[PDB]
RNA sequence: UAGGCCCAGGCUCUGGGCACUGUCUCAACGAGAGACUCGGUGAAAUUAUAGUACCUGUGAAGAUGCAGGUUACCCGCGACAGGACGGAAAGA
RNA sequence: CGGUCCCUAUCCGUCGCGGGCGCAGGAAAUUUGAGAGGAGCUGUCCUUAGUACGAGAGGACCGGGAUGGACGCACCGCUGGUGUACCAGUUGUUCUGCCAAGGGCAUCGCUGGGUAGCUAUGUGCGGACGGGAUAAGUGCUGAAAGCAUCUAAGCAUGAAGCCCCCCUCAAGAUGAGAUUUCCCAUUCCGCAAGGAAGUAAGAUCCCUGAAAGAUGAUCAGGUUGAUAGGUCUGAGGUGGAAGUGUGGCGACACAUGGAGCUGACAGAUACUAAUCGAUCGAGGACUUAAC
């Protein structure tokens, strides 16, 4: 359980490939126009 | 699940008697052994009636020549020509488990008869 | 079936009933998602005793409900307020008392928040 | 479900009290055994008046058993311990009487025998 | 060769003649309807295309609608095909009801197991790694027909099936014979 | 919370019998902590470079890297413990 | 000259599950099967038959017919197991001002039962019936060697070998297959090549969840709707609630009354929550031949 070796940069930046942020689901506020999550609330929008 | 309810309602028994565990019955089971068509008949004390439906089941338990002998029977089986109620039983339970180790006088407090 | 909580089986039983109280007392509380998600169904068993008015759904609802104050002006009571205030209200209601709100991420760990109110 | 090493009780004149299972005599990886089936047995209690004397390594047929036996109505039968008969060669007792009640599946296989001398079968 | 799909109900017993418990499956099977044909000269080999159980017209899509609309049924929600079937007998639009099976008859039957989830190796090939177990389509061989109720379209089959409660079925006539 | 009993001999040892049991035939379910997903924070041993398959041979010790063949779309996540020229070991 | 062990183990490898792109338009379903894996087992009894055979004693081969066992695959209708948000009894102490009734803690305090789900020790089923080419062998016919000869040429038979029949996976089978149905060929720049933008059929984000599940994934739904909770009515479980009344000096008993309570199960019911929205997604290359 020793790391035989080093790694490349080349292996680590393929395995951080799927290591990555999604866009929010936002809709805009029928009064208002502010940016709130779907199926969230926001009467004061 | 009540079209299983009407696909079983037919084979469903009703000249049944209202018995309740800790009651004693006599029941009366067909035998087929040498053919020629017998009655055999138990007597016992009820100790289980779990089920519900077609599937209910029951168990009557008894002494002979010193061993104690458990019967189960489904509730509407047609091996079953017809079931009388010897005796009222006041329990205060519903599975009656303890009485297969209680002997004698021990378990005969059960016939407080109500 | 039914949410663990991430606590064990008192310590879960005892924040359903707080969160219930306060909830009666307050009509409008915010906690997470899923403590919502599972304080609903058992605060909408307590107004559907409290609806009944009996003195058995009374002492069932009292081995339930916490002792506390709903308002000092009157001295009213948590249960007092149940099957006074709140049995009137829902009078003509079949189900459905309460509703759920979902706020957001809180800062401190991420958590989803959300408002659980009586309609 | 008799396996090795289990002990039952005898229910015949043969003189032994007590017995306790060597082997299951049947197929080759059958470990536990039911009603009506014949096992080697070791008397380890025996009265000083019988026939069979303890120690001796002898065959017997499995009468009662607490695990019931299901029949093909549905019904089911259980006892409140496991008993024995000594048995000799063929399907026959090496006693003159069987104390106790005895189960109906002694019937399917042919032990008649045994099955005339029960006070009752069940 | 013969069959229909179904969906399972549940289990319970039937108390027979000789006063016997049979353990029993029930299947309903509203009438199926045969939506397409395969011929050998046309697709390289020969079957028919049973679907079944219709659904709300929301719930379908134009192709859906389209390909069912020469037998002329509502969009179905499950679609098998049999192979081995007399080409003749059925036509493009006709019913294939619960009585091409009779009391009797012995019928293989096809689901797909109930799920596990990861398992262990203990649990899976018993001590051959661990996995995800069940959800996998199995045949159970020669299981006998007890009874056919024609007005509830039900099938009782004697014994187990495969698969949860609601799930779809498929009951062939025996192969093995 | 808090000792298993009885019959023995030898002064504690060897016994024997009983009771009792998941020690096992043979495992099943349930509870919690970790594992797993999300938010915050965040190390160490190790490390010639590396786009690092398998088989049969060859070969200064045992081939991933030599020859001949056979297989294989690109990138991950969770497991296993097969190789691990991993460490333990120890014979000697 | 064997043993161990210990990560979980960075790396190769093995198992399971996803994301991407490809498969000359874009989609939704149903499939063929190059290829791969699995299966392959036993014991008694009845018969032939007391038969052939055997001085007697003894005693078959083959073929059928039952009944078990082990193993494998499914499933919970039955017998059980568990079932820590179900029902009940009970000890100590403490609390809700008191009585009565309840809550907390003591391994879920302990004890008796038990719904759903998961389970085996429980139940159902399987390993069958057959076909094809053979190896070793046993053979027919026949030359060398006018004969004979398993063989040289030619024809048979032939085994728990093998291939099909049974079960499962399988078109990343870059050789990327087949069938049915749907949408149509829009607007801008760029002569051409080509590139952008709205879309069509269709999906996804997001949300309600479980027959699914480590997470992705899969499946049922999203206000012409029963997806989940609640309510109402039921199924099963426990088992005779509170209050009141009566009998008793009292612990308690009886009646009101199969009563009260009831997590995961079923049917009705839009009462609460699945709002509004946003994103993606074609315009079909060339050659030849038959038309």
């Amino acid at each position: 359980a020793v790391p035989f070796r080093r790694t490349s940069k080349m292996k680590k930046r393929l395995r951080r490939t799927h290591f990555k942020l999604n866009v929010p689901g936002m809709t805009e506020c029928p009064s208002c126009g502010e940016m709130k999550l779907s199926h969230r609330v926001c009467k004061a929008c | 699940q009540k079209l299983i309810e009407d696909i079983t309602k037919e084979q469903l028994r009703t000249d049944l008697p209202a018995f309740r565990p800790g009651d004693t019955l006599r029941v009366h089971v067909k035998v087929v052994e040498g053919n020629r068509e017998r009655i055999q008949i138990f007597e016992g004390v009820v100790i289980k009636r779990r089920g519900g439906g077609i599937s209910e089941t029951f168990t009557v338990r008894k002494i002979s020549y010193g061993v104690g002998v458990e019967r189960t029977f489904p509730v509407h089986t047609p091996k079953i020509a017809k079931i009388e109620v010897v005796r009222y039983g006041k329990v205060r339970r519903a599975k009656l488990y303890y009485l297969r180790e209680l002997r004698g006088k021990a378990a005969r407090i059960k016939e407080i008869r109500r | 079936s039914y949410r663990k909580l991430g606590r064990t089986s008192a310590q879960r039983k005892a924040m359903l009933r707080d969160l219930t109280t306060d909830l009666i007392i307050n009509e409008r509380i915010e906690t997470t998602e899923t403590r919502a998600k599972e304080l609903r169904s058992v605060v909408e068993k307590m107004i559907t005793l409290g609806k009944r008015g009996d003195l058995h759904a009374r002492r069932q609802a009292a081995a339930y409900i916490r002792n506390e104050v709903a308002n000092e002006e009157n001295n009213q009571d948590a249960l007092q307020k149940l099957f006074s205030d709140i049995a009137t209200r829902y009078e003509e209601r079949q189900g459905g008392y309460t509703r759920i709100m979902k706020l957001g991420p809180r800062r401190g760990d991420g958590a989803p928040m959300a408002i659980i109110e009586l309609v | 479900m008799i396996q090795q090493e289990t002990r039952l009780k005898v229910a015949d004149n043969s003189g032994a009290r007590e017995v306790l299972t060597i082997k299951v005599l049947g197929g080759s990886g059958r470990k536990t055994a039911n009603i009506g089936d014949v096992i080697v047995c070791t008397v380890k209690q025996a009265t000083p008046g019988g026939v069979v004397k303890k120690g001796e390594v002898v065959k017997a047929v499995i009468v009662r058993t607490k695990s019931g036996a299901r029949r093909s109505d549905g019904s089911y039968i259980s006892f409140d311990e496991n008993a024995c008969v000594i048995i000799r060669d063929d399907k026959s007792p090496r006693g003159t009487r069987i104390f106790g009640p005895v189960a109906r599946e002694l019937r399917e296989n042919n032990f008649m025998k045994i099955v005339s001398l029960a006070p009752e079968v069940i | 060769t013969k069959g229909i799909l179904g969906r399972k109900i549940g289990m319970t017993q039937v108390f027979a003649e000789n006063g016997d418990l049979i353990p029993v499956t029930v299947i309903e099977a509203a009438p199926n309807v045969v939506l397409q044909k395969k011929t050998a000269e046309n697709d390289g080999y020969e079957a028919i295309q049973l679907g079944f159980d219709d659904k709300r017209e929301k719930l379908s899509n134009k192709p859906e609608k389209g390909h069912v609309a020469k037998a002329e049924t509502a969009p179905k929600r499950f679609v098998k095909e049999l192979r081995g079937v007399e080409m003749d007998a059925y036509e493009v639009g006709q019913e294939v009801k619960v009585e091409i099976f009779s009391a009797g008859e012995i019928v293989d039957v096809t689901g797909v197991s109930k799920g596990k989830g990861f398992q262990g190796a203990i649990k899976r090939h018993g001590q051959l790694l661990p996995g995800r177990m069940g959800g996998e389509q199995i045949t159970v061989q020669n299981l006998e027909i007890v009874k056919v109720d024609a007005e509830r379209n039900l099938l009782l089959i004697k014994g187990n099936v495969p698969g949860a409660k609601k799930s779809l079925i498929t009951v062939k006539s025996a192969v093995k014979s």
